[PDB]
């Protein structure tokens, strides 16, 4: 019965998969970004090099966006569950998406509200 | 009914695939000393295409929609 950051991150992430979301590529990604339909940045763990996730946070930031922390990409790229192959495979996501609204708009949850407005202000 | 010695021409003929993408580079170019955004979106007088639709890299073309939009320099 315990209130946890990554608690509220499992389930937002499932329930992205759920409503709408999958936003797997880069392509068909930054349209999303462009028309501000999504309003979540997914940032690749332990890259090569720096670059990529630099960029990656100058996007989200540029972009009005919360600087919302995903760790360990590989387990993430589990948690969507579509890997098929029992658990071979492992797909990770390059960007979240938050269309079709998150929740239901006429029951919202309170563990993602906690995350936004303690990240927005 | 069967085959009619067929196998001969176009041998075992591809499905129609151009390009095989993992990553956008070089169209994503936002160095400007500032780490500002750049881009280059051009749309048509509309509502169902806007500047959300990504654009095909040209000398001089502007492709947007379906429309089929021909404006070019002469």
């Amino acid at each position: 019965g315990v209130m946890d950051v990554n608690t509220a991150l499992q389930e937002v992430l499932k329930t992205a998969l759920i409503h709408d979301g999958l936003a797997r590529g880069i392509r068909e990604a930054a349209k999303a970004l462009d028309k501000r339909q999504a309003h979540l940045c997914v940032l690749a763990s332990n890259c090569d090099e720096p670059m990529y996730v630099k960029l990656v946070e100058a996007l989200c930031a540029e972009h009005q966006i919360n600087l919302i922390k995903v760790d360990d990409n590989k387990k993430l790229g589990e948690w969507v569950g579509l890997c098929k192959i029992d658990r071979e495979g492992k797909p990770r996501k390059v960007v979240g998406c938050s269309c079709v609204v998150v929740k239901d708009y006429g029951k919202e949850s309170q563990a993602k509200d906690v995350i936004e407005e303690y990240f927005k202000c | 009914k069967k085959r009619k010695k067929k196998s001969y021409t176009t041998p075992k003929k591809n499905k129609h695939k151009r390009k095989k993408v993992k990553l956008a580079v070089l169209k994503y170019y936002k160095v400007d000393e500032n780490g500002k955004i750049s881009r280059l979106r051009r749309e048509c007088p509309s509502d169902e295409c806007g500047a959300g639709v990504f654009m095909a890299s040209h000398f001089d073309r502007h492709y947007c929609g379906k429309c089929c939009l021909t404006y070019c320099f002469n």
